[PDB]
Order: C-alpha cells, then structure tokens, then sequence
C-alpha cells in the first residue's frame, strides 16, 4: 500500500521543513493508483470560492491516504483501506487535543487558509489538507457557525437586531472534554447550507398540517396520536386553501428534496476509530471503517 | 506568627541495593516447551511469539 | 487488623494503598505496577521519621 | 538440540510461497505450469492429505485489543466473560484513568425498574453493596438525563477478553475488532436474558448471511425524577425496520412520557433514544443459556465486535 507522488523540480528549504511537521495526516486523493502528480492529492480540485456540500459529499466518494514519508525529490504515501490498522499523528491545525478511545472523523477545512493549506510555489500549485476533528466536536463546531452564519447575514440587511457583544460571545466558543475552544472567524463555505436550511425552514410547518391532515383514518398509528400536541397553536391556523393542488405538489416535491440531501449529507462516514492515544507524542493508531 | 502552629509530612525514596538469601532447594520448577504461534502476515514481514 | 502471619505474606507480594511515582519532576500517585518496586515500611508501623 | 525443535515449528507456520511462473524462457515456463496443475489437483480430491493442505492458505484479520485500567469498586471480580463494555468520557481526570461500564453495572446509575428487570436487579444489588461507588463519580446524574446527553458520552468498545482485579486498579482487555481470543479460547459476548429482546421470533423472511446486535439507550422518568433503560435486540432486517420496529416497542412509554410534556415544554426535554450498532454474529448460530451464582445468561460464538455512532430515534 504505497503511493508515490513524483515532482519534477525539486523542492524549496522553506517548503521543505513545512512538511516535515505534517508527517502523518489524512490526505484525500482523486483515484487510487500511485502514479499521480502534484496536482491529484488534496482538495485543490474543489478548494481553490469553495462550497461546503461538494466537499463533504467528496470525501465518501473519495479513498483518502496518509503520509509517511517527505523527501526532496518526491514524496510517498500510504493508501488506507476499509478496516485497516494504521498509526497516524495529530498534527492538525488549529489542534483540537484528542482523546483515546473516540470516534474521529473527517471534515472540509472551514477556518482560514494558513491553518487549512500549505502554498508550494517549487510547481505552483497549493495542497489542501482536510479537517480531522472528533466527532462530537466537529458537529458542535458547525451547528454554531452556521448559526453564526445566519446572524451576519440578518445583520448585514438589519443591523439592529442582533447584539455582537452576545453574538461572539456563545457562537465562537466550544467546550468540549472539559476544555473550552475559542475559534477564529473573519464564511463562504457554509453559504449554502444556510440557503438550504432556511429554504426548508417555512415548508415544515405547512408540511406537518398538510401531513397530519390527510393520515386521518381508522388505521392510524397511535403514536401519532401523541405527537399532535407538541406542535404550536399557529401553526395549527394555516390555510392551505390558498394555495393551489399543483402548487402544493411542488411544495413537498422541494420540501422533502431538503430532508433527504441535508440529512444524508450528516449522516457521512469517512471516519476513524481511535483506540489509542498519547498526548505528548501526538501519536494514534486506529482504523478505518468508510461510511 | 498567625495563631496556629503546623506540621509538615514529606515523602523521601532511596535507590537501594539489596541482598537476597535464600536457601538450599526450597522452590521446585516446573518448565514446559517454547510453543512458537504465527500471528501475523504482512505484505512487508511475518511476526511471530514464542 | 489480620492475623500477622497475613501481613508478612502481604508485605513482599502485594503493593500498599498509593505510593508516589519514580522519576516525574512533581511526585505523582502511582498506578499500572509495571516496573514499579517500592518498599514502604512507614505504612504498615504507621510513624515517620 | 532445542534450537533445532523451534525451526521446524517456525518453518511450519508460514505462509506458502507464491508461483514464480518464468514468462521468459522455454523450457522453464513449461516446468513451472506443471506444477501449478500437479498441485491444483491434489487440492480437490477428498482425500485427507488434499484437505491437510488446504488450510494453509489463512487470509485472517485480526482482533485489536485495548489495554483499559479501571477502579476496582466501579467494576466487580465477579463479572462473567464476555460481558459488553462501555467507555464513560465525560472530562479529562488528573490521572490517566478510564470507567467502564458493564450492563449490569449500568442498571445501577440508570435506577431503571425491577419490574422490567427481576434477576438484574438482584444481581446488581449483591455485587454493589450501596450504588454510591459509582454515583460519586459521575456528579451529572440527573443534568445528562435530562438534557439528553448521556449516550454521548458512552462509546462501545467491546468484549471483555482478561480481568487482571486488584485491590485499587482493575486491568481489563477488551476485544474492539473481530472474534476475541481469551488470554487460549475464543471469547464470544455474553448477555442477560434480562435485557435482550429478539426481533426475528414470529408466528417465510429470507436467512440471510448475517444478523445484528443493536443497543437502544432510553430516556424516561420515574418517581419525578429523570432516569433511563439501556436494551438490546437482536435483527438482521436492515436498518429502516428494526428503526421502525423498536418505537413499537417503546409505545407504552412515549405515551406515558408525554402526559407530563404536554404541561410543559423545553427544548431539552424532546430527545428520547439512540440506537447503536454493536456487532455481527453469525446467521442461526443459536446462544447457549447459561447460569452464574441463577442468571439467564446468553452467550453468543463467533461475535465479531463493529462500532456505530449513536443515531437518534422518536
């Protein structure tokens, strides 16, 4: 499991020694065979006005890799296989301290760019490294910054109604493992998922009413019977007359189009199982089970 | 001086060099064979444990 | 509290309640027993010196 | 002498060498083909020395073990091998420490009913003598049931394989991958009776290759107080069914959950379940009943051991 990845001009001194700290790292890599160029490893095909969905939905297309050794003339990998014991080190930036015995996973890079890539200039052509978070942290990171996302784009329009002193005060700090996390924030990636979510944020309350309306029978599971009242009194006063029949198709033709591709895009599994973890060496073995 | 007195507890540890005796025939020792079991097979070297 | 034929077996075989560890710059407890060999003797007479 | 008797034990253990076919040459291309058609066929006669070297071809993955090390009051001698473990991560402790939690061991923090479970509750009574050994070391007992974050925290691991007990620190191995080899047995999970709950017994569906084990952490009150079930089932009817099959299950509970939350409503009141996925057994390789000291004890063979993360169901 070897994969040699060749350079026809030999390296610089200054971009040598910025892979020598990344020795050990989770690589995506656009097929599997090894003789490939500079220019197949990383996310520079999607990376270098970057979209958050085309990235996430990358990696399970995708047969990542991991380093092993950075030599002048070239450098070498190690293809990772489904189930495959290996030992990678946490060299990830910002670093997260991970803990033995979790689940990480693998996300696209959302923070800025000295973090997330290395600029080679020896071929012109800038690597990008993904994000290795937990996978309790890393669904924590992003359900604040699309949060966040939201109120610097009612802000923007209507300045008055959100307090920044109260905004950067919960959305930009995570607690995770006992130990608190401030992220730094200037979001292009996440403009879609907040033209998703909020696309699919009216439709469900029309959604249920229409829903709860037309399973009415003798056969009704009983459940359902329950779960009538949770749902708010307003949303219990919508008209669906007006609307038309052939309008309404496409308001669940659409509407359930965003519960199945923001669902199953959450629901990903190019991910890791750690099983043990030193936190000075920075060393973890692990395996690897894709979806 | 506030109005109380202390007392204090340390921990001090010592290399040591010993001497241990001990006498004529007291233990019997029973001792089997090396078993070697192959665990793993690798593309690069196969590991063993005897 | 036992009979003290049972505290003589006790003393070489089995390690005390929690002594510190060796070589760390600030006297851990210690733990896992792997290559660990210490004599207390301060824990059974119950004195210090 | 002897070092003579440990090459022929090496030199019988290896692996058979690949056929080095010479593509180059006349005559020893047609030497070489022989011999790969003199041996085929000695490898598919019924005779014995045809089956006696048929096993050497051994394409085996292997199990990978995690060396834990827990107090010895959260975690008894008396635990029966095979019994699945949990890992609780809730902090980062001052000492490299790890608490793992037994099924049994976890019926006292979830303070879950007797009447669901009459024989593990006498049983989890007898080895803790008061349910405070591990009630002190989780200072969240009542804030992780009640927003819904304690199966967060737990991640399956596995099998237990060795419990080397002592007076303070417990060592304890766990088989995290594949069938579990004893420290020489093979070590197949053992569950009460008490807490499995079947899925494929009926009153023709396909037998399929494999069949799952799924572990269900519930949350509910009693006595006004915020507490849980963990069970487990045991299907292989994919994983849209079995979904659809355990809210069956839990139909008497939502509906007396609910009474209470139509009074009130918090937003971390409405997450109820998550459903793992711990392992595969092997299709109709039937559990044999077993009994400890009189436990119903279920203990599976050929269990190998997955991890799924925990996907919520309401």
């Amino acid at each position: 499991k070897s994969i040699v990845v060749n350079l026809t001009s030999r390296l610089f001194a200054d971009e040598l020694a910025a892979l020598q700290s990344k020795i050990g790292s989770v690589l995506p890599l656009g097929d599997c065979h090894r003789l490939q160029n500079i220019q197949a490893l990383g996310l520079g095909c999607v990376c270098s006005s970057p979209d958050y969905i085309q990235i996430m939905q990358y990696l399970s297309k995708c047969t990542l890799a991991v380093l092993e050794e950075v030599r002048p003339d070239s450098l070498r990998l190690t293809r990772m296989d489904p189930s495959d014991n290996l030992q990678i080190k946490n060299v990830y930036a910002p670093f997260f301290q991970w803990d033995s015995n979790t689940q990480l996973a693998v996300l696209p890079p959302l923070f800025s760019r000295k973090d997330s890539t290395i600029v080679l200039e020896s071929n012109g052509f800038d690597i990008v490294f993904p994000m290795v978070v937990p996978q309790q942290l890393g669904h924590a990171i992003l359900q604040q910054l699309l949060v966040y996302h939201i109120y610097s784009k009612i802000s923007a329009g209507a300045p008055g109604d959100v307090n920044m002193a109260e905004l950067d005060l919960y959305t930009t700090n995570v607690s995770f493992m006992g130990r608190t996390y401030r992220l730094d924030v200037d979001l292009r990636v996440l403009d879609d998922l907040s033209m998703y979510l909020c696309i699919l944020s009216a439709l469900v309350p029309r959604g249920c009413l229409r829903l709860l309306t037309a399973l009415v029978r003798h056969d009704r599971h009983p459940l359902t019977e329950v779960f009538e009242g949770v749902v708010p009194d307003e949303v219990t006063r919508i008209d669906l007359d007006q609307l038309s029949v052939p309008d309404d198709i496409t308001r669940m033709r659409v509407m359930f189009s965003y519960l199945q591709s923001l669902s199953s895009i959450f629901n990903l599994g190019p991910r890791l199982h750690v099983y043990a973890y030193s936190a000075e060496t920075l060393a973890a073995s692990c395996w690897y089970s894709p979806r | 001086h506030p109005g109380f007195a202390m007392t204090v507890v340390r921990t001090d540890e010592v290399l040591a060099e010993h001497i241990l005796y001990c006498s004529r025939a007291s233990t019997s020792m029973f001792v089997g064979l090396p078993s070697v079991v192959r665990r793993e097979v690798r593309s690069d070297a196969v590991t063993f444990e005897i | 509290n036992r009979g003290l034929y049972t505290l003589v077996n006790e003393y070489s075989a089995r390690l005390a309640g929690a002594p510190a560890t060796s070589t760390t710059d600030l006297q851990y407890v210690v733990v896992n027993g792997t290559d660990v060999f210490l004599d207390q003797p301060c824990h059974m007479l119950q004195e210090a010196y | 002498e002897n070092a003579a008797r440990l090459g022929r034990q090496v030199l019988g253990l290896l692996p058979p060498p690949t056929h080095r076919v010479s593509l180059t040459r006349g005559p020893e291309f047609a030497r070489g083909v022989r011999d790969l058609l003199s041996k085929y066929a000695a490898s598919t006669r019924p005779t014995v020395g045809s089956l006696h070297e048929a096993l050497r071809q051994a394409p085996f993955r292997q199990p990978t073990y995690g060396d834990f090390l827990v107090y010895s009051q959260t975690f008894s001698p008396q635990e029966p091998l095979g019994t699945f473990l949990f890992s609780f991560k809730q902090e980062d402790n001052g000492s490299s420490m790890d608490m793992l939690l037994t099924p049994t061991s976890l019926f006292m923090l979830s303070g879950m009913e007797a009447a669901k479970a009459p024989q593990t509750h006498k049983v989890a009574g007898v080895w803790y003598g008061s349910g405070s050994g591990l009630a002190d070391f989780i200072p969240n007992l009542s804030e992780l049931m009640d927003t819904g974050e304690f199966h967060t925290l737990l991640t399956p691991v596995g099998p237990m394989v060795q419990s080397v007990h002592s007076t303070f620190v417990t060592k304890v191995t766990s088989a995290m991958k594949g069938v579990g080899l004893a420290r020489r047995a093979h070590v197949g999970l053992t569950l009460p009776c008490d807490m499995l709950v079947d899925l494929d017994e009926s009153c023709r569906e396909p037998a399929g290759l494999n069949v799952t084990i799924y572990a269900s952490l519930v949350y509910l009150r009693v006595n006004q107080r915020p507490s849980m079930a963990l069970t487990f089932f045991q299907s292989g009817k994919g994983f849209a069914e079995v979904v659809a099959m355990i809210k069956d299950h839990f139909t008497d509970v939502i509906r007396t959950k609910y009474i209470q939350l139509r009074h009130e409503l918090y937003i971390n009141r409405l997450v109820f379940g998550a459903v793992c996925t711990l392992g595969t057994v092997p299709f109709d390789s039937h559990p044999v009943h077993q009994s400890l000291n009189s436990l119903p004890v279920l203990v599976f063979a050929n269990f190998e051991a997955a991890c799924g993360p925990w996907t919520v169901f309401l």
